[PDB]
RNA sequence: UAGUCGGGUGAUUAGCCAGACUCUAACUUAUUGAACGUAUU
């Protein structure tokens, strides 16, 4: 892989010859698409990396937790610590609880809720328009936790 | 002026002109009456995280009473005098709403019997337009005890207020934005004639041309400047 | 081939002399110094030619200018046709007319020039799909053509800028090609032998922006020569 | 059989070997790049030798009508019959129409050939696939789909000559009414008058006409859109027109030759440009044959004699 | 010199331009009707001219050094509404300063003025008819003389 | 006035001389293919 740059106003151009690092980067991507694979940690911690913590967390609930967050500011050269705060509370939160009780509630609401779909009007759907398929994406969510996939959150901490 | 605010503010008030307060206060109405019997036996649980809505029912007769208690306009109201105030002031502008293209709503007016978008304006149009929009909201924010809030008290001052704008606009800027706020003292720069010959003549402080500051008073000019000539403006 | 592109550059053309120089340069060195050549005198001659005319002013041999622009489908206009004069145009109108829309038209255009002078194939400014192309249209797409003159030698320089809505299966694609030749033979014409460069500037309503050296501004050592193409068409 | 059993009987070949020559057909293509006189580079569409005697033998088989004001492509008309037909005149609109010949589908050609308003050889139906493979390019492997004439094939200047006959007509019977003669040379639209300010809506004609015929498939080159008159240069298809309504090659072009026939002169002219300036002088002797005359009487009757050799 | 010679010559107020170091912090000043006043006290019109000016010149001077006068090179330069916040008497002159400073430049300009326009010859004008929606071709050049005619009569024609 | 046309001179694509024109207004292009001219034939 070569990073080429060149000035204003020459007659010929410097290029960049980036297609390998692309390709790898490429098999790499599809491959774990299609099937989950370990992807390689790239990273690099300047002399900013000394910087004051403040305190108080962000509570930017959301993205801590997907797996190419990993990749955000990476290479900035200071580490994101407050990011590491955050998704150790998460795991925390999901390991206290939201996990003893597991898919117990979850689906409760469900049957609960037929008795308003079947006494109370006509048809309901929009009391029940998220949950339904929210229940089901939070399956297929963690089918990686529940299998020789992404690990759990306790093992993980 | 906060022309961005502006458009928020329009497209609230046409948000809140199609959907209304009557249309989700008796829903809400409808929606405990259904949960409460539905809870009456028992197994609260289909409610005590559902009563998030229901106090948010009581929120919403809040901040709504204060629509009642301060008199203020009713929304549709205030889009139509805010609509007719942006209309009979610009030239070019017929008509101005709002529609739901794509999902985002976004504001459109009607220039030259054309429908383009305010990011279509031209220059002169979109200045004078923000101007005179910024200023109908405030008024309408300002004044809600008014049948007409564009005649309420004030002072504006606009600098260069020919900016943008060809002669023919400048022979009718000065007599629009007096018709439609009559009760803000106007104080304006110009460089232009062609206002000045829609002005009196006791409503002009001239600078000599040989002034380095040492003066101390501002006169009037000596000809009569209302319904004058271009060149006896330009060269008296 | 070399027999016809040598009949064509004694003749006074400066693409065919250009070609002939590249051809040259990039061969063997025995035809290649890439200077000292017949064709790169030619060359640097037809760009540096010029007399001090009666008046005690530089007339260059070859003046560059703008000969035609037209806009097909481009806002307002269907399809519309100008004669920009070789020393000074004045475009007059009323407000909402296009004149503004004429000057982003020709500053999107020269925009290639600027871009492939600074930088190799560079990419200038596009036609935008979402407010450029007119909105009533037939074909969803909008073109503006410009024809250049630079000398008896090369009497048309004509480039295309074409823009398709957004949400049309079929995309127009925009001719740049002369420009990108044209700027590359001023680029390594002046690589080789420094030349005078053109001026390209835009003198928009952005202009007029308050305040003066907001920031340090780190971006590129502005006593290096180039520094005079950035934003130069940016309109302020 | 119809289309393939005329083509047998034409190559003296079998039904089966050229059926199965017309398979990939669409694809039998070698496509090259030609330099451009200026700069630049031109790509070409060359069918193969087998495939080159095909359309050969389908172009003289079925005589497709043909409109008088066209020039290009014909037997006995070209270049100087083009220049010469807005030779007395005063005004003239060249323009021309974009990407003339890759904007021609099987599409174009059937609805040409239904709508025509001569008489159309009658293809059946079966062999209309034979047909588009037969005289259309394709080119990307992949789509099937496109198909487009290219520039450059032996089918390509009847077809694209035959798909512009009603358009041709057409214009010519709305010129005509206004007193304005209209030439194409496959990709000029020429238009000449007398009468001041009277081409001024002939472009508008032309969009709607093509709007109407081709839809959008054909469009005119609005950059190509040149107005001339006597005040300015008038040259159609390379022939020069003077203001005493003559045809010319241009006064350059003329100082040129005059010049390569003084180097012939003295002996400094080589081989290929001695070729070169016999070429420009069979080619002025056919455009401008006074010029042949000048230059004998410049440069001696015996100097031309001998440059331009004996039988 | 030559850019400062250009900006003195085609800004009418402006008499002098320099740059003082005393104060330690660089500023730029000017001369305004014989007061010296500094870059940021300028009113907008004498400081969007200058500065319009003043880059044009920077323009001009770095991309012409074969130049005896790298004012006099070739380009072309847009300007829209060029009578921008100037008075009358400065819409006098702008353009003919404007043309004897840059004589090789092609000036492609917009206006509302008929005071811009009293300087400029009638060939040099293109003009939108006044019912005009966009279907118009090919622009045209009035009919009445403008340059040298009076104000009142070019916006009556 | 430009710009354009091009008859002549000119070791000649340049320079010059004479003449003429002016719809708001040429910008000379592309092969091996097609037709045209020319040469072998
Ligand atoms: N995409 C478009 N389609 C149709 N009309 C448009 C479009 N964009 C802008 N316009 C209209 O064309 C005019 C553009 O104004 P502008 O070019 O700035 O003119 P000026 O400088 O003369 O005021 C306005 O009247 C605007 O409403």
């Amino acid at each position: 892989i070569r990073l080429s740059r060149s000035a204003l106003g020459t007659a010929e151009r410097r290029d960049s010859e980036v297609k390998p690092a692309k390709d790898l980067a490429d098999i790499w991507r599809v491959i774990n698409e299609v099937n989950t694979i370990n992807l390689p940690t790239f990273a690099l911690y300047n002399v900013e990396r000394s910087q004051p913590f403040n305190r108080n967390i962000k509570d930017n609930t959301g993205r801590r937790e997907e797996r190419f967050d990993a990749y955000s500011q990476t290479l900035g050269g200071a580490g994101r610590f407050d990011h590491f705060v955050e998704w150790y509370i998460y795991l925390h939160k999901r390991t206290v609880s939201d996990i003893s009780s597991s898919i117990k509630e979850l689906e409760q609401q469900v049957n609960d809720l037929q008795r308003t779909v079947d006494g109370g009007m006509v048809s309901v759907k929009s009391l029940l328009e998220q949950m339904k398929f929210k229940l089901s994406e939070a399956i297929e969510r963690n089918d990686a936790a529940v299998s020789s996939r992404v690990l759990t959150e306790s093992v993980q901490k | 002026g906060r022309f961005d605010h502006f458009v928020e503010w329009y497209i609230y008030l046409h948000k809140r002109t199609v959907s209304d307060i009557s249309s989700s206060i008796k829903e809400l109405e409808q929606q405990v009456n259904d949960l409460q019997r539905t809870v009456d036996g028992g197994m609260v649980s289909v409610k005590s995280l559902l009563e998030q809505m229901k106090f948010k029912l009581s929120e919403a007769i809040e901040r709504n009473d204060a629509a009642v208690s301060s008199r203020v306009l009713t929304e549709s109201v205030q889009k139509s005098i805010v609509e007719k105030a942006i209309c009979s002031v610009v030239p070019s502008i017929s008509n101005i709403w709002v529609e739901m293209i794509t999902g985002s709503d976004l504001v459109k007016v009607t220039n030259d019997g054309h429908d383009v978008t305010i990011d279509q304006l031209s220059d002169g149009q979109r200045v004078f337009l923000s101007l005179v929009a910024d200023l109908a909201r405030r008024m309408v924010m300002l004044n809600p005890l008014l049948e007409n809030p564009l005649e309420g008290r004030g002072i504006v001052l606009i600098d260069e207020i020919e900016l943008h704008l060809h002669p023919k606009w400048q022979q009718e800027v000065i007599l629009n934005l007096r018709s439609a706020f009559p009760n803000i003292q106007f104080i304006i720069t110009t460089h232009s004639p062609i206002v000045l010959s829609t002005i009196e003549k006791r409503c002009i402080r001239e600078f000599e041309p040989n002034d380095d500051g040492d003066q101390s008073f501002l006169d009037s000019p000596d000809m009569q400047t209302k319904g004058s000539e271009n060149a006896q403006i330009l060269e008296q | 081939m070399t027999k016809q592109y040598e009949r064509k550059a004694k003749g006074g053309n400066l693409l065919s002399a250009f070609e002939l120089y590249q051809r040259n340069s990039d061969k063997a060195p025995g035809l290649g110094e890439m200077l000292v050549g017949e064709w790169f005198e030619m060359c640097r001659d037809y760009i540096q030619d010029g007399h001090v005319d009666e008046s005690g002013i530089f007339r260059p041999d070859n003046a560059f200018y703008l000969r035609r622009l037209t806009l097909k489908d481009f806002r307002r206009f269907s399809l519309l046709e100008i004669k920009l004069e070789e020393d000074l145009t004045v475009i007059i109108g009323n407000n909402g007319k296009g004149k503004t829309s004429i000057l982003y038209a020709i500053a999107k255009t020269l925009s290639w020039f600027v871009a492939n002078i600074l930088k190799e194939g560079g990419s200038g400014q596009r036609l935008s799909e979402m407010t450029d192309i007119k909105n009533d249209a037939e074909d969803r797409y909008s073109d503006v053509s410009s024809t250049f003159f630079f000398g008896k030698g090369l009497k048309s320089v004509p480039i295309r800028l074409s823009r398709s809505a957004l949400g049309t299966a079929e995309r127009r694609d925009s001719e740049v090609k002369p420009a990108k030749d044209l700027a590359d033979i001023w680029r390594v014409i002046n690589e080789v032998n420094t030349i005078n460069l053109p001026t390209f500037a835009l003198y928009n309503v952005e202009r007029s922006q308050p305040f003066n050296r907001n920031i340090k501004d780190n971006t590129g050592r502005r006593e290096e020569r180039f520094d005079a193409y950035s934003q130069t068409l940016g309109g302020a | 059989m119809s289309v393939i059993r005329g083509l047998a009987a034409v190559l003296r070949q079998s039904d089966s070997d050229i059926s199965a020559f017309l398979v990939t057909a669409p694809r039998k293509y070698k496509v090259y790049k030609i330099p451009k006189r200026t700069t630049g580079f031109r790509v070409i569409a060359q069918p193969a030798k087998g495939l080159k005697d095909i359309q050969r033998a389908f172009v003289q088989l079925y005589s497709l009508p043909v409109h008088d004001a066209s020039m290009a492509y014909m037997k006995g008309k070209g270049i100087r019959d083009n220049a010469a037909a807005h030779a007395g005149n005063q005004y003239l609109l060249k323009a021309d129409l974009e990407d003339f010949f890759n904007s021609i589908t099987p599409a174009i050609f059937w609805r040409c050939i239904e709508m025509s308003s001569a008489q159309t050889p009658q293809f059946e139906p079966q062999d209309k696939l034979f047909i588009e493979k037969i005289l259309f390019w394709q080119p990307i492997k992949r789509r099937k789909t496109k198909l487009i004439l290219s520039v450059g094939a032996p089918s390509s200047p009847v077809i694209s000559n035959f798909c512009m006959y009603e358009f041709d007509n057409r214009i010519h019977a709305a010129c005509k009414k206004v007193e304005i003669t209209y030439t194409r040379y496959a990709d000029d639209l020429t238009f000449s008058s007398n009468i001041p300010d009277v081409l001024k809506a002939v472009p508008s004609t032309l969009e709607v006409l093509l709007k109407d015929l081709f839809g959008s498939a054909l469009r005119l080159n609005h950059s190509k859109t040149v107005f001339s008159s006597k005040a300015h240069n008038r040259h159609v298809t390379g022939i020069t027109i003077n203001n005493e309504e003559t045809l010319s090659l241009g006064r350059d072009r003329k100082r040129f030759i005059k010049h390569l026939i003084n180097q012939y002169k003295y002996g400094l002219l080589d081989n290929e440009d001695k070729a070169y300036l016999i070429g420009l002088l069979a080619f002025a002797s056919h455009i401008e044959p006074s010029f042949i005359t000048r230059m004998n009487e410049k440069y001696s009757l015996e100097l031309m004699e001998r440059l331009r050799g004996q039988r």
